[PDB]
């Protein structure tokens, strides 16, 4: 068990204890059943890894000066070319789609063709960190739990330009300029009666 | 378009396809909620014409309320 | 623009993505008569994956035209 | 402001029908004496209308096109706008006393069938015991939801059902 | 089954009383199919409040 | 509805009609003005022209339907 | 024993030894809302929780307001403290609330799961080091540690006299509180105001001369 | 057992006498759980070494004269310094430098469990290599943190009340010492 979201609260008797984030959270009751617990705990893992490279793509486009996440697909709205790093990329909207949808399609369907491997080693695992079985729990406790972290940011993204309009960056310097005069109470938007 | 596309679903004399009473025997959710789900409903609904006629009077009667609300409203 | 070049791209797109990723799904879901192919893939496989992309490919094309 | 709709008291309808209704009762009235009682009854009639027509534009009623006064129905907009007053606290007040009435009934009825004659006090009804529920009634939010917490208001499947189910 | 005065449980689907509770007259003990009387504290439609029942009819609840 | 209904009757016959239940219909006109309709001044998704709804489909199929639906003189 | 009404029959759920045990027992349920006990104990701590609060907020309606008729603490009325107060903040009174409401849904939700169960804010690991006292003190509402410092808790033949006196307070300054509400609509003035118009003329400035509280006279 | 915080009462029977500065100082019982003492032992010696290193370069500031402790950070709310040479760095440069090493030094403390004392490198001198004596030192060395944490909450509510330097404040206390003090403020007392 990895602690517990309510500290006194009973866990639940149907989350297993050697299953990295147990901190025994269900309130509704969502994994009772063995098999939707199994494909729950697959997509868990999953969203995460997807939410992890898309807060790391959004804080590396805008730290490093290309706009915000919401910029970014903007030269496909509109007329115009995309760029990478600054270097252009010599490609078109539907050549792309065209790549993606045969890639997405590839790599998508050989995973799902795996019965219900979450943690496959091998030609994933170059480095071999999880050749140990010992400290691969803790390290899919850490992976768990900076995908959760990941996923409350990029709805954090999401929900805050949303609201104010603006990337996370900048958004954080507006709440370190005034912590008080700018946050989701000043916003407007997210309490109607403030 | 639309509805030719819609008719290549189900499972004819030609290998592909849809089978209804799979998708019917799939479509029960977990934690019994809906107990045995849509189970068995394939032999009542193929095997009854009073279940059909009243599908069909009932999506039929809905469709002419359509028409009337949207010839009045939109003019064709 | 280049519509041969388009439909026949998204046609090869759509049958070698169900050709080699979907067609042990097919196989699995699903449970003329005989082909040489080491897949089975036969007729009916060719006429359905070529229909979604010849369907695709002029979606894209008609997209490209509105210029959307 | 709300819908399109005037307040009331910016409205011009609302002053045609407020002045037509003192004209129909002042045509009324002129065809009788100072100090009788029809003139007194119709001077009263008019003191109460112009007494409405000023507490209705006080109270910032909406109006449309016929000058009179709408209402609105949404939680929200009413909260936002300042027109509580005439759906949602209504509606709380309502729910008060409807669900008075209904646990009062609840108890009356619960308390009677614990005896030899539950019949017999359902046509003859037991007044102190029915007035002393009825004072007791006025906690029936908390008690209503104490009940419902324990899994004590509502029956288990002892119902009578029918042959089908 | 049941002996006399104690409460049952209606358990014959097509009764009035079903899934409710009445109270044993006697139970006869010969060869008869419906052997055990209840009465009611509430009559059917027909006014009736007695009716005859099986063993696995009545449940002693 | 009997009882509005009954109550406004009331009114009408007691010479007193602004005393009558009139309750707005503000969840219909919400959708209206979902619509595109800008008689009611919520002014949301179809009826402000800063949206992306509307911006979206303004190039193309919007500028008739908005006329057709701010015409009051048809049944749209 | 001691009774709000002398003669009237004391109700069955609050002569019991579990409910004579409590605080501030009068025999004072005519609603019957204590019948159940799971709800004698959840009103019991909404009583605590109420009393507690209500002294808090009347002793800043009250000192404040008796200290701002002599020389020091010019203190605004307590229905324009928060305006004055906002006026001289540096945040908006939105983002005070919901600061507000985050550090006051986590203690709350603490003392929700107390209520709960008595022994769990005390799990091993769940705190740094705050999971020690962080238990109760076997009475529920009465907790240990850190709440009531100086210890005058630990003697037990003043114990039910500590309760009593904070259960009295604590009702005295709720009708306190509900009277600066009242006051407040139907006169137009301070609580320190209403008291001195009272003394300055009682038989003729009271809620029978104000035209609101009984206007049938 | 180091004294009694005050006198005529006494310890707590959880609080052990080879332990540096049991005064028996535990009113709210907020060590009575052994877990929660190991824990409190460690924090009051980080915090103690942390307040003597964060008083001495106070002092040493105000003393040296380049400003106090508050005027420190002003060219960073808006260039740095160091013995009055200017250091070429920005604030994010400086945070990312400070998280990373503090980040680095703080877990390989961490992954010890229960190490206070650690000796070895950090104890190049080796004067703890006696039992004796490096106890004593642990007595003056949490009577000493101790000191330096009341003096640094000093330093913020002094400042806080008078808008001045420690050292400053103690040049107007040794100037006007009864016209000079926390009553003078008009903050501390509210009154007068
Ligand atoms: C405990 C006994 C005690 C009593 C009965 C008084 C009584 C008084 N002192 Mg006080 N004091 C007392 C203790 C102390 N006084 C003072 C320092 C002062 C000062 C400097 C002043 C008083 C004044 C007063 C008057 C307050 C009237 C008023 O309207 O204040 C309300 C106004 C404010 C509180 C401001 C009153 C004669 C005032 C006076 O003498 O005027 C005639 C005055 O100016 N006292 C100190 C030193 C801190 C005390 C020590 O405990
Ligand atoms: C998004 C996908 C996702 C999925 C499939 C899961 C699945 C699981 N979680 Mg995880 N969890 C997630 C996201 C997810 N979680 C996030 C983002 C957090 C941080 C908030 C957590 C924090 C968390 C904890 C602390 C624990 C779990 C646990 C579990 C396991 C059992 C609980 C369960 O059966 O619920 C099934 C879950 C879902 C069906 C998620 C779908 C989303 C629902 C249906 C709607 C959500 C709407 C959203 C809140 C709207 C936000 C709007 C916004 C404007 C405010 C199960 C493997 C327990 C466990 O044992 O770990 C393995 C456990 O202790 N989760
Ligand atoms: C992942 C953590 C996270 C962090 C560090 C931030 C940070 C920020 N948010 Mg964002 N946000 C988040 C999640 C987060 N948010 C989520 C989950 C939502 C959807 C509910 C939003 C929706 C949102 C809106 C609409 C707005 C912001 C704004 C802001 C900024 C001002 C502070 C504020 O009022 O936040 C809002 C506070 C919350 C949503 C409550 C956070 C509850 C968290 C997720 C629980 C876990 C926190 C954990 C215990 C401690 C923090 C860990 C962190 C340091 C890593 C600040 C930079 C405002 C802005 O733009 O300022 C200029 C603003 O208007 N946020
Ligand atoms: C790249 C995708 C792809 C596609 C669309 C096809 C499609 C087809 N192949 Mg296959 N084939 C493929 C990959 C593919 N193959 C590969 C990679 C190999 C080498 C292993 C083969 C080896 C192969 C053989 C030996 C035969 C086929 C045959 C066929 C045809 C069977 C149905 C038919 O007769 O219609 C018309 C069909 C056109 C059969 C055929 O008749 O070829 C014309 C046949 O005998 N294929
Ligand atoms: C019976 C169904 C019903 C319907 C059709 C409406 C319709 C409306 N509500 Mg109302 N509301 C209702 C019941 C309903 N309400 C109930 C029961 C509550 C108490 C829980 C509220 C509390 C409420 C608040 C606080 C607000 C509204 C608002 C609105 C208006 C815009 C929101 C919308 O389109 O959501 C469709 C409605 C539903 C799906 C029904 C559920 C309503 C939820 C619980 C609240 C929705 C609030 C929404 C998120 C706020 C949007 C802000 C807006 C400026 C975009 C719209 C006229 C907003 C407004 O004032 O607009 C000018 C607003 O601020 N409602
Ligand atoms: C900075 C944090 C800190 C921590 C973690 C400790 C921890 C400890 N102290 Mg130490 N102590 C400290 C600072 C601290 N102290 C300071 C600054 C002084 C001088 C005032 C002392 C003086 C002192 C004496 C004389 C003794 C201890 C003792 C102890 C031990 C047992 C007490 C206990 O279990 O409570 C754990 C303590 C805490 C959890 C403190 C955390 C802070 C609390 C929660 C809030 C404090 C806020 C503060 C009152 C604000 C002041 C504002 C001011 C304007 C009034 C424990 C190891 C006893 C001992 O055996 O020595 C080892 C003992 O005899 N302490
Ligand atoms: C560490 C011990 C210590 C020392 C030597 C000082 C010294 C000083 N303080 Mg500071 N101060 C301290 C702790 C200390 N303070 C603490 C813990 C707080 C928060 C409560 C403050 C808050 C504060 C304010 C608001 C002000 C001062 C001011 C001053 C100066 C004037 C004298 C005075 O009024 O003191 C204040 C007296 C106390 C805080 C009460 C004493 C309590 C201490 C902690 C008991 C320990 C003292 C010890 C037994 C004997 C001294 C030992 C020492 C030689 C090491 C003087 C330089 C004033 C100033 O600016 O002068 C112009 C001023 O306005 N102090
Ligand atoms: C657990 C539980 C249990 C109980 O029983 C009940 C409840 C409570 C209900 C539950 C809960 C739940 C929850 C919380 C959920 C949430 C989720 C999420 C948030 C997700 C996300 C998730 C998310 C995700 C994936 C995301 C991803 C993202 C991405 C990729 C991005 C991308 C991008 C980028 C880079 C940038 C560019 O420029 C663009 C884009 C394209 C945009
Ligand atoms: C017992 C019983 C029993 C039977 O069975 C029945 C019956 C009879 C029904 C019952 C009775 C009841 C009653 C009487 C109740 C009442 C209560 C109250 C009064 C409360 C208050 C309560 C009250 C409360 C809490 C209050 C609190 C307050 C506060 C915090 C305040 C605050 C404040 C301040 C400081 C100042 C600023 O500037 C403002 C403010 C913000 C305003
Ligand atoms: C023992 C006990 C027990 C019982 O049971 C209960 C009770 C009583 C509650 C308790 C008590 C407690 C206490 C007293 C506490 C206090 C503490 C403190 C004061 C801390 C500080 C602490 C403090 C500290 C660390 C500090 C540190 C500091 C530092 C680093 C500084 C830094 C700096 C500098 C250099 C200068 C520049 O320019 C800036 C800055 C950045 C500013
Ligand atoms: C043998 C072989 C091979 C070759 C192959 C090939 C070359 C194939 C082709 C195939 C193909 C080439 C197929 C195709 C198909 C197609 C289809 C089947 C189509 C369909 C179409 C559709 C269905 C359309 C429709 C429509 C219309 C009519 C109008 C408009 C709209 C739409 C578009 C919808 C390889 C060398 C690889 C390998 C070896 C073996």
């Amino acid at each position: 068990k990895a602690g517990n979201w309510l500290p006194g609260s009973d866990a639940p008797a149907w989350l297993p204890d050697d299953l990295p984030g147990n901190y025994g959270f269900d309130p509704l009751s969502l994994g009772k059943e063995p098999a939707s617990l199994k494909r729950f705990t697959e997509s868990e893992v999953i969203h995460g890894r997807w939410a992890m490279l898309g807060v790391a793509g959004s804080l590396a486009v805008e730290l490093l000066g290309y706009g915000n996440w919401y910029d970014a697909p903007l030269w496909a709205v509109n007329g115009g070319k995309a760029t990478w790093f600054g270097i252009e990329v010599p490609f078109d909207l539907n050549a792309l789609l065209a790549f993606e949808f045969v890639a997405m399609a590839a790599a998508e369907g050989q995973r799902g063709d795996a019965g219900g491997v979450v943690y496959p080693g091998g030609a994933f695992d170059p480095l071999g960190f999880a050749k140990d079985s010992s400290k691969s729990g803790e390290l899919k406790l850490k992976e768990i739990k900076n995908g959760r972290l990941a996923m409350v940011a990029f709805l954090g993204f999401v929900a805050q330009h949303a609201a104010t309009g603006k990337g996370p960056i900048a958004a954080l310097g507006e709440h370190l300029a005034n912590p008080w005069g700018a946050n989701f109470a000043t916003n407007g938007i997210s309490v109607p009666f403030f | 378009v639309i509805f030719i596309v819609a008719g290549h679903m189900y499972r004819t004399n030609f290998g592909i396809g849809h089978r209804m009473q799979a998708i019917l025997e799939a479509h029960t959710p977990p934690s019994g909620s809906l107990g045995a789900g849509h189970k068995g409903l394939f032999d009542t609904v193929n095997n009854s014409l009073h279940f059909q006629l009243g599908l069909a009077l009932a999506s039929v009667g809905t469709i002419t309320s359509l028409v009337a609300q949207h010839m009045y409203s939109l003019p064709p | 623009l280049d519509p041969q070049i388009v439909i026949s791209g998204s046609t090869a797109a759509f049958l070698a993505i169900g050709r080699f990723v979907f067609l042990g799904y097919q196989r699995r879901e699903a449970n003329i008569f005989a082909t040489n192919d080491p897949a089975g893939f036969n007729i009916i496989d060719v006429a359905g994956w070529g229909a979604l992309g010849h369907a695709v490919g002029f979606a894209v094309l008609a997209i490209n035209s509105l210029q959307g | 402001d709300i819908a399109g709709l005037t307040p009331c008291s910016e409205s011009k309808a609302y002053a045609k029908l407020e002045k037509k209704e003192l004209k129909t009762l002042e045509k009324r009235l002129k065809q009788y004496e100072a100090d009788s009682a029809p003139a007194v009854a119709l001077k009263a009639t008019m003191e109460r209308t112009k007494a409405r027509f000023a507490n209705y534009a006080k109270a910032g009623l909406l109006c449309g096109n016929d000058g009179l006064p709408h209402l609105i129905a949404d939680p929200g907009l009413a909260l936002k706008y300042g027109h509580a007053g005439e759906v949602f606290i209504p509606t709380f007040g309502f729910l008060y006393v409807a669900g008075y009435i209904g646990y009062v009934g609840r108890q009356y009825l619960i308390a009677v069938k614990g005896e030899a004659k539950p019949t017999d006090k359902e046509i003859i009804i037991d007044v102190p015991l029915a007035t002393k529920l009825a004072w007791q009634g006025a906690g029936w939010p908390l008690a209503a939801v104490q009940e419902l917490q324990r899994g004590t208001l509502l029956e288990k499947e002892e119902n009578i059902t029918v042959s089908p189910r | 089954g049941p002996k006399r005065g104690s409460l049952v449980k209606i358990l014959r689907p097509e009764s009035y009383w079903f899934n409710q509770v009445g109270k044993v007259v006697s139970v006869d003990q010969s060869g008869v199919r419906y052997p055990v009387v209840v009465r009611f504290e509430n009559q059917n439609y027909a006014g009736v409040t007695t009716n005859n029942y099986a063993l696995d009819e009545v449940v002693a609840a | 509805t009997l009882g509005l209904y009954v109550h406004n009757d009331v009114m009408q016959a007691f010479g007193t009609p602004e005393k009558q239940i009139l309750i707005e219909p503000v969840f219909a006109q919400w959708i209206q003005a979902a619509h595109g309709k800008a008689l009611y001044g919520f002014d949301f998704l179809l009826s402000s022209k800063t949206s992306a709804a509307f911006a979206n489909g303004q190039s193309l199929w919007l500028p008739g339907w908005l006329d057709a639906i701010n015409n009051n003189q048809n049944s749209l | 024993r001691q009774s709000w009404l002398p003669g009237s029959q004391i109700p069955a759920h609050l002569d019991t030894p579990a409910a004579q045990a409590l605080a501030g027992n009068f025999g004072f349920d005519p609603l019957g809302l204590g019948k159940d006990p799971v709800a004698l104990r959840w009103y019991q701590q909404a009583e605590l929780i109420h009393c507690r609060t209500a002294m808090a907020g009347v002793a800043g309606i009250l000192i404040p307001g008796l200290l701002t008729k002599a020389g020091a603490l010019n203190v605004p009325e307590w229905y324009d403290a928060g305006k004055v107060a906002i006026e001289n903040s540096f945040a908006p009174w939105g983002s005070l609330l919901a600061v507000q409401l985050f550090l006051c849904g986590f203690v709350e939700a603490k003392r929700w799961q107390d209520i709960r169960k008595p022994g769990s804010q005390g799990e091993p690991g769940s705190f740094l080091g705050f999971e020690a006292s962080l238990k109760g003190t076997s009475e529920l509402g009465y907790p240990g540690g850190p709440f009531d410092p100086l210890g005058l808790s630990k003697e037990a033949d003043k114990w039910a006299d500590w309760k009593l006196k904070e259960v009295k307070n604590g009702r005295l300054a709720m009708l306190a509180f509900l009277g600066f509400v009242a006051q407040k609509y139907a006169t137009g003035a301070g609580p320190v105001d209403n008291l001195a118009a009272h003394l300055k003329d009682p038989w003729h400035v009271n809620y029978a001369t104000n035209g609101v509280s009984l206007p049938f006279l």
